[PDB]
């Protein structure tokens, strides 16, 4: 998967990291449906399904 | 006639006793963070089930080593007349404790070993099998 | 390399050999194989009859001994206890393991460079001849003294 | 991306693995074009090739 | 003298005096050369034998400072070295009239905590260098027995100075590693305390990879993400208790 | 002197451990080869525990090591 | 001059308190550490309470201080 956010990828790993200067974040992630991001200090889940 | 106080010594070093005024501050402030953690943090079990005592297990030895963990206890592995098995990749990052003590027990050693190793080892010992295991973490 | 060592700090051979065969020639048992050494100490020259208490004069023996063990670079050090069979089994493996702790104690207390010191006593579990007939001045009685030297 | 386009977003990848060097060192041939050293107090080896 | 100076001064309208003052004109201008030199080398002499002999005591009891310095022990279980934390109490701040400032405590990460292959050492902080003097330079020699006698005792001030300025070298070392070991001590009862977040570190798993020439068998990559930092949030604080 | 003294004489050295073999069965306690095992808890030498010694020609006495810590008890006072 | 005198002798100076130990287990009335208490009343020099005596040139003998203050008692008379 790749994902294109203003959020930041915190448990899982990543491998390719781009980032703009303007806050847009590329993240390219393994076939993962559960993810963790720490939004400005608190941490929530979420959960993507097919 | 003539008048004196008990205590006296060999002449002193003025840096041991800046040194001993640094660590009587030290060692308070461990002991009230330590005093603090015990409050906040509630036990629940003892390692003593996990590491019983038997015998030939009583002989007793005075140790002081601060190296690697595996010589020692391998070392004492061979002092028990038992069997060692190793669980889990050693990391790359080596685990070391330094030890000083003295006319301790082997349980009681091992006890203190475990604890100072903490998270990134457990250890457990079967006397009917006559074996002593360590496990590394399963972490990372 | 005259700043680096020459020799082991305190190090004579010859006074070794020499305070060896001073220790065999007044009875003390001194045994080598290899680099694994050995010394047997008769417990009646040391201890009073069956009871853990000792000599004012078995101080010169042990730092004598010390003297001794001093000279070796080691890492392992251990002493074992025998004695003659008295009232039970529990009670001569209690004297052999207090007798040991005690040398133990004090071998610690001098300044000795070694690791790891194993301390056992084991009564009259093994003898050392068929003669049976003596008290605490039969050879069985005794404290034994074993290492490999390192290097 | 024009000529003034100066502004380039920033990409981080996978940190490397090791040094291939650590292999021959490891072995116990030094690196080409590294220097001796002087080892005392023990039995080790030491080399120096890029000034590490 | 110049105390009594009505009786100094009818001294000094002597003329016996005035030729007085020309023997002392050259002890006041053969002077200043001896002290500087002999100042020099005795803070050489003292630096450099006060740095050895508590660099013997240092060794000589070098055992207990690894019995009390245990960073292994607060190493984090992801091999981080955690950060160095200030606090300060009762604070406040006048920076002039008519406006003052002031606080309860105050909290201030001085080092951000990082990656780390092996725990510090005392050594890196408390052990001093010693090279031992081998060039004793001599500009003059002292002529007179009183010029020697004066610079053996200005080498014998130098001397003390040298020892003085090794203690106080000594001391800041002590102090800064004091800082840092409670830094390390209030980080750990402030996690306990539930004031700053933990860290967060992310793993990253891949098996095998390489080409035909190299492979590499389980590419494990370890990073930490999120720092530890204070957190604002006052209600999500646990107070303590004692008996 | 004499490191198998009152013994065989010296055989010969093994610079495996680095150790002299008399000629009687027994390890001499001299050292013959510098990769032997020392002990070794005191050293000389300015700027350890750090980058090390910076081997610049500064014009002053001041010597600063190489990781940025500077030197000051190797360097020279007035 | 001698400060364990009449005593057993001076063992060391205890820096903590800055004070000489006697032989015997008394504390001298010499001090040996300048961070200790020197009870002492009297001082010396000028611009005193002020921001000291400033080292600028000065072409008369009009000694100013930093904070502006000038010690005449200090200054070259006429």
């Amino acid at each position: 998967m790749y994902v294109r956010t203003n959020l930041t990828i915190l448990s899982p790993g990543w491998l390719a990291s781009m980032t703009s200067a303007d806050g847009t974040h590329a993240y390219e992630m393994q076939k993962s449906p559960v993810l963790l991001v720490s939004w400005h200090g608190k941490v929530m889940q979420l959960k993507v399904e097919g | 006639m003539k008048f004196k106080k008990p205590p006296i010594n060999n002449p002193s070093d003025d840096a041991t006793i800046k040194l001993a005024e640094a660590a009587v501050s030290v060692s308070d402030s461990m002991l009230e963070m330590a005093k603090v953690e015990k409050v906040i943090t509630p036990p629940s079990k003892d390692n003593t089930l996990t590491i019983p005592n038997a015998y030939n297990l009583q002989a007793r030895a005075s140790v002081d080593w601060s190296g690697p963990i595996e010589e020692l206890t391998a070392r004492i592995a061979k002092a028990a007349h038992f069997r060692f098995r190793v669980l889990g990749k050693s990391p790359s990052v080596p685990v070391l404790i330094s030890i000083s003590t003295k006319d301790e027990s082997l349980a009681e050693i091992l006890r203190d070993i475990d604890y100072q190793a903490g998270k990134k080892a457990s250890i457990h010992v079967y006397p009917n099998s006559q074996v002593v295991e360590l496990r590394y973490a399963k972490i990372y | 390399v005259p700043k680096l060592p020459c020799r082991v700090d305190g190090a004579c051979d010859a006074t070794i050999i020499k305070m060896m065969t001073d220790l065999n020639k007044k009875g003390i048992k001194v045994a080598s194989v290899g680099q694994n050494y050995l010394i047997s100490i008769p417990a009646s020259a040391l201890f009073a009859d069956q009871s853990p208490r000792l000599n004012w004069a078995s101080y010169s023996l042990l730092n004598e001994i010390a003297a001794f063990l001093k000279q070796f670079r080691k890492i392992a050090i251990t002493v074992t206890s025998y004695s003659s069979k008295y009232v039970s089994v529990k009670r001569e493996r209690a004297l052999t393991l207090a007798r040991s702790r005690v040398v133990s104690e004090y071998l610690w207390s001098q300044g000795v460079d070694s690791r790891i010191i194993f301390t056992q006593g084991l009564g009259s579990d093994k003898p050392i001849t068929s003669y049976t007939l003596g008290g605490d001045r039969s050879p069985n009685a005794r404290v034994e003294i074993t290492f490999r030297r390192a290097v | 991306y024009g000529p003034n386009a100066k502004s380039m977003p920033t990409e981080e990848g996978i940190p490397p693995s090791a040094n291939d060097l650590l292999l021959h060192v490891l072995e116990g041939v030094p690196p080409p074009g590294s220097r001796r050293l002087v080892v005392s107090g023990g039995d080790a080896r030491a080399w120096l090739s890029n000034e590490k | 003298g110049d105390t009594g100076s009505l009786a100094g001064l009818q001294a000094m309208a002597d003329s016996k005096y005035t030729r007085a003052q020309k023997k002392q004109k050259m002890g006041k201008i053969r002077e200043m050369a001896l002290k500087e030199t002999a100042l020099s080398v005795g803070a050489q002499a003292g630096l450099a034998w006060r740095a050895k002999i508590i660099d013997e005591q240092l060794n000589k009891q070098a055992r207990n400072l690894d019995a009390i310095y245990d960073f292994n022990s607060l190493v984090l279980e992801h091999n981080i070295l955690p950060p160095v934390l200030l606090e300060g109490r009762n604070t406040l701040n006048l920076a002039d009239a008519q406006s003052i400032r002031i606080s309860d405590r105050t909290y201030k990460v001085a080092k951000q905590a990082h990656f780390i292959t092996t725990p510090p050492t005392w050594r890196q902080y408390l052990w001093m260098d010693y090279v031992k003097p081998e060039a004793p330079n001599v500009t003059l020699l002292p002529k007179t027995k009183a010029e020697k006698e004066i610079w053996c005792i200005y080498t014998e001030r130098g001397w003390k100075n040298g020892i003085d300025q090794a203690n106080t070298i000594l001391e800041e070392n002590i102090a800064r590693i004091k800082e840092d070991f409670g830094g390390m001590i209030l980080y750990r009862k402030l996690l306990a305390m539930n004031m700053v977040s933990p860290p967060y570190v992310s793993h990253t798993d891949l098996g095998v990879t390489g080409d035909g020439s190299e492979i590499h068998i389980d590419d494990r990559v370890l990073r930490i993400t999120a720092l530890p930092e204070l957190n604002v949030n006052s209600a999500e604080w646990r107070a303590a208790v004692a008996k | 002197d004499g490191c198998c003294s009152k013994m065989g004489g010296i055989n010969y050295c093994d610079s495996s451990a680095g150790r002299l073999v008399c000629n009687n069965g027994f390890y001499s306690t001299c050292y013959c080869t510098r990769h032997a095992v020392m002990d070794l808890q005191f050293l000389m030498g300015c700027c350890l525990w750090h980058g090390g010694v910076y081997p610049q020609l500064n014009s002053s006495g001041l010597v600063v090591c190489n990781d940025g810590y500077v030197s000051e008890e190797c360097s020279l006072q007035k």
